């Protein structure tokens, strides 16, 4: 069964740093395009960062970018993203989504509300 | 009450009596074979029967 | 609070409880009980009639169960029934709304269901005392696109939709009698046991469920594929069903061992399956893809043995007569091959 | 050197006809290439077949042996037949080129304006205007081979010839310029907006396309239809009768190559490969 | 033999008379263009239906019968169901300018609309819906669209565009950044087969069919120059 299992971390100051790891499982890692998605107390789902079937094409949102820095490892089957600077509006859940088909560019209906191939999430708090 | 809901569904799929696989792969096996003589698809069949 | 993480904790308990209840009665793979027998041969079908009277991409077909008359609906608005020996076709039946994903025809030959995008399942008469083809119901109660519906009687038609949601409805007053929930996502295709006490349905989740007619309940759920489920079909004899997914890959589960047995895929095969079906015997697997051609897998040995052609798109609709003789599929470029 | 004109016809003849049986052949059993403007490719390939199964043999005979093989009416119903298929081919190419004017300067109004019903309705006016062309001599080296030399004399009625070179090659001409030059305009104005469209983050098709057109048809029939103005206004001493024989030749080898020009999509390539 | 003999006749007879109808119907759907209009919640795709599971709204321009059709019944996963719009003219994607918090959902939902398996040969005609509500937001000046975009500190306005006569140059600017923003979504992938024609709309823009009057003709033009191994 695919499953994708988060584990982060949870209380950092403004400026901390924070590093998610998901080990993804059940299916074949490599011909998926990944994700990451976040829901912010209060708010809908958005996108923060993707990467290929490699590692070569990165894609960031806005205001992740120049500090979240998104890296897969095909190896171990797992999904990194690393995390620098931390701002008070990064407090959310991240949830470890991928995507529905393999070999395909386009990642379809990814941030939906019930989305079946997506982590349980782990929750990131900055605060004091 | 919802992940009552789940777990309750999960518990009653938890029950069914299981067979081993080598049991219903040798029930697969006995029907194909069985059948295997009326399948015009697997044996061709020839012209004269053959409707298309 | 916690709560809901100490149920969580025992599901996840209970499921490794499941699977190793799974694991313990694998006693050996189909392949090996196979290992035996003769190989099926190089199955080489070829085109005996071509149907094309449609103007866009066919969608869905389904076959009379005296295996000749066939059903087709097209994204055009158009239902058209063929005489599949003579390739006349019978009716040519104008939808309401063009975008229809589905169609059956009645185990009698009575009447005729479609529906797509309307979220409705519109029935249709076609032998009526006047000799027109009307609209007999339009099951409203779906809150999604309708993605398969199959007769069980003249009366008491299931369907499928894009809500997670199967629904088992009652043709004479239109409103359904039992609504099957338990699917995560968009529920693709369903196909009903040979006796119709029970049936199976695929969703876009990676999960197909087994689901009791009369009481109404999810009997059991097999989950072993990688993405989304868009076409199942019942083993000949109601004792197993393959799964064809957008992982490139079918699979044949078990009801009774409640397992997967085989796995129909190849280093090659990157596109996804969009219909599968058996043949009357239970050994021929067709199944159509997306690289626009079907295949014919032996399904006892996993080896392909045979492959259709003659598609100028993707391969839609496929489905083998009941007697055996024909395999008609549908595609998108508006042609109904049959296959023999 | 007549014995490599052997070869000539060898290369001519089973080009001509093997090609435009192909087309036809490929385009009656694919549903995919019955579009709209195949018809007039059909019409095309049927006349280019005619051509080169009974015109280029008899005129390819009579070039090399300056004496007609057949008989007084072989040669009757070899100058109608051929006066006949290389107007009919000639008109459809125009009649190619109106088809492709409306598809790409009235893109929308265009599936509903070019039917089938209307493109077989035009097909069939193109042939009988050009039956009409050609069985107008019946009707009614001055009347010196119809004196049975055993050799095929060429409609030279001066007015016949003037209105046979007008209807068969002039005006299909001016039609099949035009037309082809509003394209071109058309066709080039959206690659130059297309590339620049394009190349705002870090070639010539039309004119490759078109050129082979209209020049595959002008250097193979251009030639002889001037030579035939001439020889009707002039006389046998402006051009004599072997150089009209050899540039009907030149058009005849037009017909050998139509086949390549208006087949070339990935369709009728794919419609090709599934015949062999 | 005379019961099947007649039998056979009177399913040809049939036949026949099925055929007919289905020509006449032939002839109708090929002189009738089809346009999934799709956008967002708040995009404003409900007021450029100018007229169940979807909303029809037929409109005739210069003779043209245009099809156009929004699909609101179904739930907010998209991957199967969009798979049936395969066969339209164009996808009129409109989106609202204005709230930044939600245009890299817009962008995204671009960007997997472009590279589909199926809608890979379809044409995206971009609406850029809330262009008065751009110009008021972006001349107050307490949203600044370079939190949202870090790249839009060194943009610098296109050369060939065409400022309104009247307006700042805040707002041109910030209308042209986001018009390139999709812009280089769509070349960094479509290889001619697919074009996107962005425009600027308010939501009172009363000339806003002939605007996919001319931009389906110009798709369907470059569809014909490019079969004929014209382009
Ligand atoms: N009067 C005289 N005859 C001769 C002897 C002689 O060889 N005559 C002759 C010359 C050429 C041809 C080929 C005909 N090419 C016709 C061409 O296809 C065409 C013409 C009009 C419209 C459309 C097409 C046949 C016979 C000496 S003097």
């Amino acid at each position: 069964q695919v499953q994708l299992q988060e584990s982060g971390g949870g209380l950092v100051q403004p400026g901390g740093s924070l590093r998610l790891s998901c080990a993804a499982s059940g299916f074949t890692f490599s011909n998926y395009k990944m994700n990451w998605v976040r829901q912010a107390p209060g708010k809908g789902l958005e996108w923060v960062s993707d990467i290929s079937q490699s590692g070569a094409s990165i894609s960031y949102t806005g205001s992740v970018k120049g500090r979240f820095t998104i890296s897969r490892d095909n190896a171990k089957n797992t999904l990194y993203l690393q995390m620098n600077s931390l701002k008070p509006e990064d407090t959310a859940v991240y949830y470890c989504a991928r995507c529905p088909a393999p070999f395909t560019r386009d990642c379809f209906d990814v941030t939906s509300t019930t989305y079946a191939y997506r982590g349980q999430g782990t929750q990131v708090t900055v605060s004091s | 009450a919802q992940a009552r809901k789940l777990v309750e569904q999960l518990k009653m799929e938890a029950n069914i009596d299981r067979i081993k696989v080598s049991k219903a792969a040798a029930d697969l096996m006995a029907y194909c074979e069985a059948h295997a003589k009326e399948d015009p698809l697997l044996t061709p069949v020839p012209a004269s029967e053959n409707p298309f | 609070q916690s709560e809901l993480d100490q149920l969580r904790q025992e599901a996840e308990q209970l499921k490794n409880q499941i699977r190793d209840a799974r694991k313990a009665c694998a006693d050996a793979t189909l392949s090996q009980i196979t290992n035996n027998i003769d190989p099926v041969g190089r199955i080489q079908m070829r085109t005996r009639r071509t149907l094309r009277g449609h103007l866009a991409k066919i969608y869905a077909m389904h076959w009379g169960t005296d295996s000749r008359l066939l059903v087709s609906a097209s994204q055009d608005g158009k239902l058209i029934i063929w005489d599949s020996y003579t390739t006349n076709k019978v009716h040519a039946i104008p939808l309401r709304s063009s975008w229809v994903m589905t169609c059956a025809y009645a185990p009698s030959g009575n009447y005729v269901a479609c529906g797509g995008l309307d979220n409705i399942c519109s029935i249709y008469n076609l032998k009526t005392r006047e000799g027109n083809v009307r609209v007999s119901r339009e099951l409203a109660g779906h809150t999604g696109y309708l993605s398969c519906c199959r007769f069980l009687d003249d009366n008491q038609i299931v369907t499928s939709s894009g809500d997670t949601t199967c629904a088992l409805w009652d043709i004479e007053t239109g409103q359904q009698t039992t609504t099957f929930t338990g699917h995560t996502g968009d529920v693709m295709s369903l196909s009903l046991a040979p006796d119709t006490r029970l049936f199976v349905s695929g969703a876009c989740d990676a999960s197909a469920k087994l689901w009791d007619v009369r009481e109404g309940m999810c009997r059991q759920t097999f989950t072993g594929h990688e993405s989304d489920i868009n076409a199942i079909c019942f083993f000949p004899n109601g004792n197993a069903f393959a799964t064809g997914s957008d992982d490139a890959t079918c699979r044949l589960f078990d009801l009774r061992a409640d397992q997967e047995l085989m796995t129909y895929s190849h280093d090659n095969i990157i596109c996804g399956i969009t219909s599968v079906s058996f043949s009357k015997s239970g050994r021929l697997l067709l199944a159509g893809y997306d690289d626009f051609n079907c295949n014919v897998w032996d399904a006892l040995k996993a080896d392909r043995a045979g492959v259709l052609a003659g598609h100028d798109n993707r391969v839609s609709c496929l489905g083998v007569t009941d007697d055996g003789m024909a395999v008609a599929t549908g595609s998108w470029d508006s042609f109904l091959k049959i296959w023999n | 050197a007549v014995a490599l004109a052997g070869a000539l016809l060898a290369l001519e003849v089973l080009a001509t006809v093997g090609g435009n049986l192909l087309v036809i052949v490929a385009i009656a059993r694919t549903p995919r290439l019955q579009t709209m403007t195949n018809v007039f490719v059909t019409s095309l390939a049927t006349a280019d077949l005619v051509v080169g199964l009974l015109v280029v043999p008899p005129g390819a005979t009579l070039a090399l042996t300056g004496r007609w093989p057949l008989g007084a009416t072989g040669c009757e119903l070899w100058t109608s037949v051929d006066v006949l298929c290389v107007t009919a081919s000639i008109e459809t190419l125009c009649a190619l080129a109106v088809d492709r004017y409306l598809a790409v300067t009235n893109p929308l109004r265009y599936g509903a304006l070019v039917t089938k019903r209307r493109a077989r309705a035009a097909v069939v006016l193109v042939w009988v205007v050009s039956a009409a062309v050609s069985f107008a001599p019946i009707m009614s080296e001055a009347q010196r081979c119809h004196s049975n030399p055993h050799c095929c004399a060429f409609a030279s009625n001066i007015p016949y010839a003037l209105l046979s070179s007008s209807v068969s090659f002039y005006l299909p001409l001016l039609v099949m310029l035009f037309v082809y030059a509003r394209v071109f305009l058309v066709a080039t104005r959206q690659l130059r907006l297309l590339r620049r469209e394009l190349g705002r983050f870090p070639e010539h098709r039309a004119l490759r396309t078109l050129g082979l057109i209209v020049g595959t048809f002008t250097l193979c029939w251009l030639p002889f239809f001037v030579a035939n103005v001439m020889r009707a206004l002039g006389g046998p001493s402006l051009v004599p009768s072997p150089a009209l024989l050899a540039l009907n030749w030149l058009g005849y080898a037009n017909s050998a190559f139509n086949p390549l020009i208006y087949c070339r999509s990935p369709d009728f390539r794919s419609a090709f490969r599934r015949l062999l | 033999t005379e019961d099947q003999r007649n039998e056979e006749k009177a399913q040809r007879e049939a036949n026949k008379k099925i055929e007919k109808q289905l020509q006449k119907d032939k002839q109708v759907y090929r002189a009738t263009h089809r346009l999934l209009l799709l956008g967002a919640d708040n995009s404003g795709k409900s007021t450029i239906v100018k007229q169940s599971g979807i909303f029809e709204t037929k409109f005739q321009v210069d003779k043209v019968n245009f099809h156009m059709f929004d699909v609101g019944g179904q739930r907010d996963e998209r991957r199967k169901w969009i798979q049936c719009f395969n066969d339209v003219t164009a996808i009129i994607f409109v989106v609202d300018s204005s709230d930044y918090n939600r245009l890299q959902e817009a962008l995204n939902l671009f960007k997997s609309i472009w590279n589909n398996r199926w809608l890979r040969t379809i044409s995206v005609i971009l609406f850029l819906n809330k262009q008065d509500l751009l110009a008021e937001k972006v001349l107050a000046g307490k949203s600044k669209i370079e939190d949202y975009f870090p790249e839009f500190a060194r943009y610098t306005t296109p050369e060939d565009a065409t400022p309104e006569p009247g307006e700042d140059p805040r707002v041109t600017r910030a209308k042209y950044f986001i018009r390139d923003e999709f812009l280089r979504i769509s070349t960094a992938s479509g290889d001619g087969r697919h074009y996107c024609y962005p425009h600027f709309t308010c939501a009172v823009d009363t000339e806003n069919a002939r605007r996919i009057f001319n931009d389906c003709r110009d798709i369907i033009q470059r569809m014909h120059l490019r079969q004929y191994e014209l382009l």
